[PDB]
């Protein structure tokens, strides 16, 4: 075959379009959130619940001595 | 005679050596007995403020 950049313009035309149109899982329609909301979660998990917007700091003290 | 002289020579000097043998062996050792213990108290902390800083860094 021939026609190597033609098909890629094929491909091309979409990626514009559901980015200029983004909204839900894009056309995808709820199907990609329904993943994605258990997703989201579980990597809370492996962090805890600790907030990452905050900063943390805290003080540290002593214990018996010699 | 002579075996008194001799028995004397051995006690009298047997209480002055190990008396001074311990008396300068306190002085060192005494010294170096609260020096060990600063050394061991100072680690700690050096450690303690280390310790902090890889952990929040985490």
């Amino acid at each position: 075959l021939d026609p190597v950049q033609k098909l890629f313009v094929d491909k091309i035309r979409e990626y514009r379009t559901k980015r200029q149109t983004s909204g839900g899982p894009v056309d995808a329609g709820p199907e990609y959130q329904q993943d994605l909301d258990r997703e989201l979660f579980k990597l809370k998990q492996m962090y805890g619940k600790a907030d990452m917007n905050t900063f943390p700091n805290f003080t540290f003290e002593d214990p018996k001595f010699e | 005679q002579l075996e008194e002289v001799k028995q004397a020579s051995i006690k009298q000097i047997q209480d002055a050596i190990d008396m001074e043998k311990s008396q300068q062996a306190l002085v060192q050792k005494r010294h170096y007995l609260f020096d060990v213990q600063r050394n061991n108290i100072a680690m700690a902390l050096e450690v303690t403020y280390r310790e902090r800083l890889h952990r929040v860094y985490r």
